[PDB]
């Protein structure tokens, strides 16, 4: 029945992972999925150059 | 498990804490008198068990 303080400086041991900071294995479950969205959108994506 | 210790100047290889307390430091000490730390920082106290 100790008073234990979970700040944020615990969380660190797991939120400054590499792991969190990839969306590489979003992306290709993204790209692995069997439905994407039907309302696409391309107005402010890539600029072009004039 | 969220931090080192609540007394840096009693809980070190040497300090305060220790000085005062520790039989290794109390060489000029007199054997008379009774302390009541003398039971938590003596170390052949905590290790003969």
């Amino acid at each position: 029945n100790l008073l234990l303080a979970f700040n944020l400086q615990n969380a660190l041991k797991v939120l400054c992972h590499p792991r969190l900071h990839t969306p590489a294995h979003t992306l290709n479950s993204l790209n692995a999925a069997p439905a994407p969205r039907d309302r696409r959108e391309t107005y402010s994506l890539q600029h072009r150059r004039p | 498990e969220y931090r080192s210790t609540v007394n840096p100047w009693a809980s070190q290889l040497g300090s305060l804490g220790d000085i005062m307390y520790n039989s290794s430091y109390r060489q000029t000490a007199v054997p008379g008198l009774y302390s009541p730390c003398r039971a938590f920082f003596n170390k052949e106290e905590l290790l003969r068990n």
